[PDB]
RNA sequence: GAGACCGAUAGCGCACAAGUAGAGUGAUCGAAAGAUGAAAAGCACUUUGAAAAGAGGGUUAAAUAGCACGUGAAAUUGUUGA
RNA sequence: CGUGAGCCCGGGUCGAACGGCCUCUAGUGCAGAUCUUGGUGGUAGUAGCAAAUACUUCAAUGAGAACUUGAAGGACCGAAG
RNA sequence: AUUAACGAGAUUCCCACUGUCCCUAUCUACUAUCUAGCGAAACCACAGCCAAGGGAACGGGCUUGGCAGAAUCAGCGGGGAA
């Protein structure tokens, strides 16, 4: 069904010795890797504000924690249209420690 | 146009010939050969896993130097790979002979991938720059893929009758 | 759509080059249209295309720094990477 | 002599070949000689590796320069829930060897043993031993009475099928790890009833082992995957000038005879190979239920024998454990095999009853300070917190 | 005008858009390449495919002659059978 | 059938010429010559496709998009470029 | 014959310095590795387990023994007088 939930992505567990010039484009998969363990979507978008905010400091320069929006939406025709698709969103706040998961 | 199988009649059956196929021969020889003999929805299903690496071709008699994978188990070899590009054509000529067997009213549920080989086809021409000034052959291998679906002495006879008259 | 040839024609007509040519992602298709220099120009006035501004490069630092070597900050022997005779020659203080 | 400086050969004949063991839970390739005269008593035991730490105690060895001074030295922890028995078995002796005979298995088998059996116990029945628990009902158990009959009167060799609680461990893993483990001792009679009584019922490292006894451990070493020749075999490093590679075997051969021989070291696998480490004496053997285990006559804070964080990459110890001197084969968290010693001792030193003075309980997650966390807490006084 | 000549790796380098294409700064060097069918009658139309093509269907004495075209060996290869 | 070089017959394909016997004639018989020309293998789906720092998100096009296009972000050449 | 200055010239010693070495260990990038696509070449009598004997006096084949169980992947540098 659709659902909508905010979480909280220790992303710095999943940096931890991921080689330079590697380290945002992979930051990138392990939110599809991580938006698909939660949401059960292999179809999984980002939104292009999400994408500055991991490249906010390079390639590199990766935040320790993300919160992020990860929405379950329905898919309406293109492809199979019986599918689920889940789309990532970007939360702007600038304490990203201490929440909880939150269903939106 | 002339089938190697000349045995099926083509009344009962369907057909999709295919010809000079930019693609691998070896790969959609080992290719093929794991779909011989089964039936069309196994055989399409099949096809459409290895597209996803969900399952794998064993590759068989072209497998020297390749790689083992743990998705060979299922075929009983050790060495075995996805052949994406020979899948996909084997799919399209899958989906031909379907579409010929539908129009000729042959019941598709039941049909089953009797016949299915792999020739090779006029090899195509291209150069390699080697060191010290040398060039080297770089050749294509492009294939033909046909198939079709279906669905007393004397003592002895004196000795027989002594035998009848003394058994009960 | 492939607009490789507006962003040339609309780099001539303004004047900058491709890099600060900004087509509207959202009018490709009326832009895509624009296949001579009246109609490129045409579409500037309307506001499809527009011209980035240039790259703020400030020199405020270099005058903070210029400022305080008036007033005598760095100038320490650790500043001084030239010979005396680099920095102030002695054919020019006897001249 | 045309070997023109000579030197003792690089590693080791006796333990090739260096391969991957067939095995993860080390095996007991022996058990001690079975004098008919002692009591009956096993003679193995199994438990997991929880970590190292040191200890300070006062040596007793006359002659010696440390006659009466105090020693820091290692020992290694490790934790032994008590073990379940859930069979027998017995042996016959043939021309041809040793042959087992029968197995006899209680009823009422616990889902860890049960696991043991199944690759996919997920997802399976869990059929295993439900049609064998008749033969213990049925006919007043006639059956289980006829096979042990049979040990008695055949067999020559008893042993029990032993049985791990890793339940009562923090490990992830859910498969209790089974074993054969020999009673040594009196008559086969005897031996029977010892494990017969044995059923179902919990044994105790407190048992089997005594606090002063010299033991064996058997386990698997750490693996380090396909490495080069240095690493296995410790040869010479070459030159740096050396064109196709410096961490080589220079010569691998003469030219006759024109093979390569099983002599020469070649790249290959190193580690995880099955070992027996002899010698090893105990130092302590603490209860599970005891808020005093790392507490000693000299220190009398009441401390267990966790380090302050619990061990690393273990995690904590609310077993029984043995504390034995010296490093052991194997990693954190592998199931290890105690033995009982196959030798005589008759050295000073094995023969030498140790007193424990002080045991470490820092934390071994850096270079910690403090033993306790009330000790933490009057050295640092109050924080923010 | 002829031949006890050669017959497409033969006979002139050239049976063909051959001193051509191509190589070399240049002097010069210099190939490969013949044959559907009596007649294009060179496959209308339907269907699957994005398409190349495939399957039906049709031309022909023959497509076991489809312009990759008279016959179609071997090396080498695929399927089936033993 | 013949000791043999070879000859003959049956079955399949093919479509326009061919053979025996007696003499005459020769550019007349191949396993090799690092033989000549053309074609084809094992090796082998192998060696390999690793210098010049680096790419990612969305949308459109399209049967099909890592290397098409637009927007956004991140980078490099750093005026002897 | 001797020579100040000069020398990517040859040689010896001393100071400093350091993994050259005692004696190795560890880290990073790109390969090797696995996958999709693409895809060669050298070489090739036939092939590919040894011991001894004899032999053109150092055998993969012979003789007498030892033995010997499908198919494979990554390394390796004894042999193939490669
Ligand atoms: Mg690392
Ligand atoms: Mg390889
Ligand atoms: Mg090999
Ligand atoms: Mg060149
Ligand atoms: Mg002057
Ligand atoms: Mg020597
Ligand atoms: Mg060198
Ligand atoms: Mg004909
Ligand atoms: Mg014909
Ligand atoms: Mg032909
Ligand atoms: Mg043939
Ligand atoms: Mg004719
Ligand atoms: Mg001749
Ligand atoms: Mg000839
Ligand atoms: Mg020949
Ligand atoms: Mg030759
Ligand atoms: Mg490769
Ligand atoms: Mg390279
Ligand atoms: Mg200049
Ligand atoms: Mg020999
Ligand atoms: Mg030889
Ligand atoms: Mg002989
Ligand atoms: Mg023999
Ligand atoms: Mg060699
Ligand atoms: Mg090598």
């Amino acid at each position: 069904d659709v659902v909508a939930r905010e979480y909280t992505i220790h992303m710095h567990k999943r940096m931890h010795g991921v080689t330079f010039k590697k380290r945002a484009p992979r930051a990138i998969k392990e939110i599809k890797e991580f938006a698909y363990k939660a949401m059960g979507t292999t179809d999984v978008r980002i939104d292009p504000q999400l994408n500055k905010k991991v490249w906010e400091q390079g390639v590199k320069g990766v935040a320790y924690r993300l919160r992020v929006r990860i929405s379950r939406r329905r898919n309406d025709e293109e492809g199979a249209k019986e599918k689920l698709y889940s789309y990532v969103q970007a939360v702007n706040v600038k304490n990203p420690k201490g929440l909880h998961t939150v269903v939106v | 146009v002339r089938y190697a199988a000349t045995e099926i009649a083509p009344a009962k059956s369907a057909r999709s010939r295919g010809s000079y196929l930019r693609v691998s021969f070896k790969n959609t020889r080992e290719t093929a050969q794991a779909i011989n003999g089964w039936k069309l929805q196994r055989a399409q299903k099949f096809l459409e896993n290895v597209l996803e690496k969900k399952e794998a071709v064993p590759m068989r008699r072209y497998a020297g130097g390749t790689g083992r994978a743990a998705q060979g188990k299922q075929f009983g070899v050790s060495r075995a790979r996805w052949p994406a590009k020979s899948a996909e054509f084997l799919l399209g000529l899958l989906k031909n002979a379907e579409a010929n067997a539908d129009a000729k009213g042959l019941d598709t549920g039941n049909l089953v991938v009797k016949h299915i080989q792999v020739n090779q086809a006029p090899k195509q021409r291209r150069r390699t720059y080697r060191a010290h000034g040398r060039i080297n052959p770089y050749m294509s291998n492009p294939c033909h893929i046909e198939l079709i679906l279906t669905e007393l002495s004397s003592r002895q006879r004196g000795a027989r009758v002594r035998r009848a008259i003394t058994a009960a | 759509v492939n607009l490789r040839t507006q962003k040339r024609l609309a780099s001539s007509v303004l004047g900058v080059g491709q890099r600060k040519i900004w087509l509207d992602p959202n009018e490709v298709s009326e832009i895509s249209n624009a296949n001579s220099r009246q109609t490129i120009r045409k579409l500037v006035a309307d506001g499809l295309i527009i011209k980035k501004p240039v790259t703020m490069h400030s020199r405020s630092r270099a005058r903070e720094l210029n400022l305080a070597r008036r007033i005598g900050r760095h100038r320490g022997f650790g500043k001084r990477k030239g010979t005396a005779d680099a920095r102030m020659p002695e054919q020019v203080l006897w001249m | 002599s045309h070997r023109k400086y000579e030197a003792p050969r690089h590693g080791s004949l006796a333990y090739l070949p260096r391969k991957r063991a067939a095995r993860h839970r080390g095996k007991v390739k022996s058990f001690p000689k079975d004098d008919a005269k002692k009591p009956v008593h096993l003679t193995a035991a199994m438990g997991y590796k929880a970590g190292m730490t040191t200890i300070v105690r006062d040596l007793d060895r006359p002659g010696a320069k440390a006659h009466k001074k105090e020693v820091v030295e290692a020992v290694t922890i490790i934790d032994t829930p008590p073990m379940i028995v859930v069979g027998l078995v017995g042996y016959i002796e043939t021309p041809r060897g040793l042959r087992s005979l029968t197995t006899v298995w209680a009823e009422h088998l616990s889902d860890e043993v049960k696991r043991r059996f199944y690759k996919n116990w997920y997802k399976s029945k869990k059929k295993a031993f439900t049609k064998y628990v008749k033969k213990h009902s049925d006919n007043n158990g006639a059956a289980i009475t006829r096979e042990l009959e049979r040990i008695k009167k055949y067999c020559t060799v008893v042993r029990v099928l032993a049985h791990t609680q890793i339940r009562k461990t923090p490990l992830k893993q859910k498969k209790a790890h089974l074993m054969e483990i020999q009673i040594n001792g009196g008559s086969v009679a005897d031996k029977v009833e010892f494990g017969h009584g044995l059923f179902e019922k919990p044994v105790s490292i407190d048992s089997i082992f005594e606090k002063d006894e010299v033991i064996d451990v058997i386990a698997v070493t750490k693996g380090h995957g396909f490495t080069g020749v240095t690493a296995r075999w410790g040869t010479k490093k070459l030159p740096r000038k050396t064109h196709k590679g410096l961490r080589k075997v220079a010569c691998i051969g003469a030219w006759h005879p024109s093979h390569v021989q099983w002599t020469v070291a070649r790249a290959g696998q190193a580690g995880y190979h099955h070992r027996t480490s002899v010698n090893h004496k105990i130092y302590r053997i603490g209860k599970g239920d005891a808020e005093d285990s790392a507490a000693t006559e000299v220190d009398v804070t009441k401390k267990k024998i966790t380090p302050m964080g619990g061990f690393v990459r273990y995690g904590e110890i609310n077993n029984d454990f043995v504390m034995v001197k010296g490093s052991v084969p194997g990693v954190k968290k592998r199931v290890m095999t105690l033995r009982k010693s196959m030798f005589v001792h008759t050295s000073r030193k094995a023969l030498e009853k140790v007193e424990l003075k002080w045991i470490d309980t820092s934390s071994e997650f850096g270079h910690g300070a403090f033993q306790t966390p009330a000790e933490k807490k009057q050295f640092q006084g109050t924080l923010k917190k």
